[PDB]
Parts: structure tokens; sequence; C-alpha cells
């Protein structure tokens, strides 16, 4: 399998570089937050008796 | 999407019968073998064409949005398309043709 | 030139677009940037297969001055269908 891409090298770069722009744009992108969102998803009920 | 994706599977197969029909032709050999020894010539690009292709669109269908999911239309269907073409050229036409087959820069601007 | 008139009536009347309407200026303020994007990648289509700027591929370097040379408009399956005609000559 190699020496379908060793005869064919700048392909390779090219999908190298796809790589950079799809890693780039995630990292980007994404909702990035300094630790794990290990908060349980909570559900608040309010009522108000004047 | 799929009409567009109709004309680029005529070309590997019509490629493929014109060289089992000179192989043939020449050696005045039975199809099964005369395609056994077909293959050997024309490994090029129709399956290199199909997976450049199907990498280049690829990643396309990582991003949402309305147009995106338009996009989809297209991309979704050209992956298919070449993966589909790249499947039968090389698994249904050989099995036919063994079957089957009898014995200026400014002109630019 | 409709928003424009808007903008000559008196103060406190604003405007706004919905059915048809929305869905295109929803399409227009984004499509340069997936236009852009789209291009970048059959870019990378047509710079990849015959090994970089090899043979055509560097001719091919000259048709963005032709896309940039190109108030009449057009809609949007033929501007997927512009690219398809790339494509398809690429492949003849």
């Amino acid at each position: 399998m190699a020496n379908y891409f060793i005869d064919r090298p700048v392909f390779a770069w090219v999908l190298a570089i796809i790589m950079m722009l799809a890693g780039g744009l995630a990292i980007m992108n994404l909702p990035v937050a300094q630790y794990p969102q290990i908060a349980p998803p909570t559900i608040t009920v309010s009522a108000t008796y004047p | 999407g799929m009409v567009l994706a109709i004309g680029l599977l005529v070309d590997d197969a019509i490629v493929v019968v014109e060289n089992v029909e000179r192989v043939i032709a020449e050696d005045k050999l039975p199809p099964k073998e005369a395609t056994h020894k077909s293959m050997g010539q024309i490994q090029r690009a129709l399956v290199g064409i199909a997976v450049v292709l199907s990498a280049v669109f690829m990643p396309m269908a990582f991003m949402s949005g309305a147009t995106g999911e338009i996009y989809r239309q297209f991309s979704i269907t050209l992956i298919s398309s070449m993966l589909l073409s790249v499947f039968v050229a090389m698994s249904l036409t050989p099995a036919l043709c063994a079957t089957i087959l009898k014995a200026y820069m400014v002109v630019y601007l | 030139f409709m928003a424009d008139l808007v903008a000559k009536l008196p103060a406190g009347v604003g405007y706004s677009w919905t059915g048809l309407s929305y869905q295109e200026a929803l399409s227009s303020n984004q499509a340069p940037a997936l236009y852009a994007i789209s291009l970048v990648v059959v870019f990378l289509a047509l710079a990849a297969l015959y090994e970089s700027w090899s043979i055509p591929f560097s001719v091919m370097l000259v048709v963005p001055l032709g896309v940039v040379g190109a108030g009449l408009s057009n809609d949007v399956y033929f501007q997927v269908g512009l690219l398809t005609t790339i494509g398809l000559s690429a492949k003849n």
C-alpha cells in the first residue's frame, strides 16, 4: 500500500493539509471548556406565592 | 446529483471493453483468460479518480446548517456515486465481457 | 431599495423579511463564506490529482483570475452547476 503513495507523494501532503483544516475548525468552533461537563443536567421548578 | 453522476461511469466500462476486444482479437483467446490477462494494463487513475473525489468530498458532511444540509444532497450522492462506480467497474463489467463477448490564452479568455 | 424606502419612513417603524425572503436573506449573508470554502476545496481537488502545479494544474492556477473577472445574476442551482461543469471539463 506504501507504493500507492510513494509514487504519488504530494497527495498525502494534501490530505495532511485538509487534516489541519479540519482540526483547526474543530478546535476553534467547538464549545471549548476548561473541564469536562461532569455536572449532571438539572431541572429547576420555580413558583411564587405572594 | 445522480444525473451528473451518470456520465462518469461509461468511460471506465468502454475502456475495459475496448481493451478486452483488442486482446481477444489479437490473441484469438477465449474471453475468460483474456480478461484475466486484461487487468494488468489499466490499473490506473480510474480507481484513483474515484478515491480522490471521495477524499475531497469526505470532510464536507461534518459541518451543519440548512445550506450545509442542501449541499449534502449533492455530496453524499456523489461519494456514493464514485463508490458504486469503482465497485461496478472492477466487479460487474469484467464478468459480462467474459460471459457474453463472442469470438490561445487570449482564445481561452 | 425597499429597505431604503423603509429607512425613509418616520422613526419607530422597522421591517423584517419572512417566508421565502427570510430564507434567501439567510442564504445570502452567509453565501460568500461557504462559496469561498467550496472554491478552496475545489482548488485542492484541482491541485492534488496531477501532482501539484504539474502540467495543467498550473493553468487551473489561472482559473481564479477568470473567476474574479466573471447586475445580472444566477440562481442557486447554477452556482453548483458551474462547479460541476468545471469538474466535468477537468475529467474530460
